[PDB]
RNA sequence: UGGUUCUAUUUUCUAGGACUGAUUAAUAGGGACGGUCGGGGGCAUCAGUAUUCAAUUGUCAGAGGUGAAAUUCUUGGAUUUAUUGAAGACUAACUACUGCGAAAGCAUUUGCCAAGGACGUUUUCAUUAAUCAAGAACGCCGACUAGGGAUCGGGUGGUGUUUUUUUAAUGACCCACUCGGCACCUUACGAGACUGGGGGGAGUAUGGUCGCAAGGCUGAAACUUAAAGGAAU
């Protein structure tokens, strides 16, 4: 499996089982930015990067507000004009959740990406 | 599958009781290698008796780099050499007694494992291409 | 010499191991004897696990010392000396004392 | 390894020159080591008592076998008993919701030959990896949380009893922890989207089609016909 996918799988089903903390290993910059944007929108609480010298561990604390993480496995390019279409086709509803993209300006959600007018490849979603 | 490996400490320093020299360790390393031990045996003897924890920490670099920069390079990597000699030991067992179908099966497994990392070492070109396992 | 069958059927219980040995020994005369031995693995007092099995290397070591010390009790006996030795069951006490270390 | 020449006391010490230059170290993977572990395999060896057969006695009329019998053996002595030999198998109880093996499978001892797994590791390499069409060898679900008791293999710690001593090392049990197994008892939470086939179960009817089936004493029909048999008596 991937390295973002099993971290998001742990952070998904741990919250489904109703835990208040996940430990996810290993940890990359893209995982830090994904948890960064989802705590910017308020889906997880704090999280902490314990640096062992191998790859890093994250302890996320998460309350109740998430209900699905994911990754879109072909990292196809989206456009600023088709951000609205891709959110319509993969989100649950109209203003429900965020598609998260790797852009020129880094990892951002879809509405921040179209706010500062930059497209990029898709990464994953959260709602 | 079991989880039984070694747990490298978080420190990257000499342990502050290691009063020996960073060069006398290298001289002991090349002495043991020239009297003829594989690098894993150098590391375990150095760890057990002259208490360097690990020599990538206490010396500059790892000990196969120390042996290659001091002139004691291996003909073939230690993994491939040990798997080669295990395969030829099973092959001599099979020529001795020819009703050991289980040992024939283990020979197929050992030969597959030979080809895997021989392919890896060949595409890295540690060992030259047109290398065959006889 | 031979046991009755009811004695060793009365000795065999499950949840233990029987270590049995035998040696073909020539005495201080020129009688050659095949002499057997049986032993059953006890459980200690305070043992709470129900098994008390031997780990089969303890079986090989126990059977080794059984063979060695009873082939030491023969060759060091004649037939009359061996018979007077195995009437009061004392080679069994020699085996027990030599094997309680294992 | 070779060669040139510079300083002060017959031999002391000296200076120079020609044959390397990125990270970890995955509760990913491989390899080494260590004490081990197992009814994993191969060869050799050893034993056991049954069974079958044979030899020798002892004694005499039956022995198997069956629901009863029978085929069979038997006064040229069966069956039973005792001593001994030979053969081919097999490894009883111990034997387990235990172990090992990729599966089929594997149970006597001892030795040799290689192998394997788990554990221990402040050893080594550094992505070498996962899945399977083809081919080769042998022959209530998952991507999922926690537990609980028991057991097998390893390790650490405790500090009592069995052990015991100046010959080597080495146990057994109790307890806690921990890793890995064969199972068992529960929990919480998830979309989990050796080839060929008619159409449900239980019945019911049939002016259709294809079959099979009745009569009526036999002999006995062209013959009112014998003997004998049947039936009822």
């Amino acid at each position: 499996s991937s390295v973002l996918a099993d971290a998001l799988n742990a952070i998904n089903n741990a919250e489904k089982t109703g835990k208040r903390q996940v430990l996810l290993r290993p940890s990359s910059k893209v995982i830090i930015k994904f948890l960064q944007v989802m705590q910017k929108h308020g889906y997880i609480g704090e999280f902490e990067y314990i640096d062992d010298h191998r790859s890093g561990k994250i302890v996320v604390q998460l309350n109740g507000r998430l209900n699905k993480c994911g990754v879109i496995s072909p990292r196809f390019n989206v456009k600023i004009g088709d951000i609205e279409k891709w959110t319509a086709n993969l989100l649950p509803a109209r203003q429900f959740g965020y598609v998260i993209l790797t852009t020129s300006a880094g990892i951002m959600d879809h509405e921040e990406a179209r706010r500062k007018h930059v497209s990029g490849k898709i990464l994953g979603f959260v709602y | 599958k079991g989880i039984s490996s070694s747990a490298i400490p978080y420190s990257r320093n000499a342990p502050a009781w290691f009063k020996l020299s960073s060069e006398s360790v290298i001289e002991q390393i090349v002495k043991y290698a020239r009297k003829g031990l594989t690098p894993s045996q150098i590391g375990v003897l150095l760890r057990d008796a002259h208490g360097v924890t690990q020599a990538r920490v206490i010396t500059g670099n790892k000990i196969m780099r120390i042996l290659k920069s001091n002139g004691l390079a291996p003909e073939i990597p230690e993994d491939l050499y040990y798997l080669i000699k295990k395969a030829v030991s099973v092959r001599k067992h099979l020529e001795r007694n020819r009703k050991d179908k289980d040992a024939k099966f283990r020979l197929i497994l050992i030969e597959s494992r030979i080809h895997r990392l021989a392919r890896y070492y060949r595409t890295v070109a540690v060992l030259p291409p047109n290398w065959k396992y006889e | 010499m031979d046991f009755t069958t009811d004695k060793l059927r009365s000795m065999v219980r499950k949840w233990q191991t029987l270590i049995e040995a035998n040696v073909t020994v020539k005495t201080s005369d020129d009688y050659v004897l095949r002499i057997f031995a049986i032993a059953f693995t006890r459980k200690q007092a305070n043992q709470v696990k129900r098994h008390s099995y031997a780990q089969s290397s303890h079986i090989r070591a126990i059977r080794k010392v059984i063979s060695e010390i009873l082939t030491k009790e023969v060759q060091g006996s004649t037939l009359a000396q061996l018979t007077s030795k195995l009437i009061p069951e004392v080679i069994n006490k020699e085996i027990e004392n030599a094997t309680k270390d294992i």
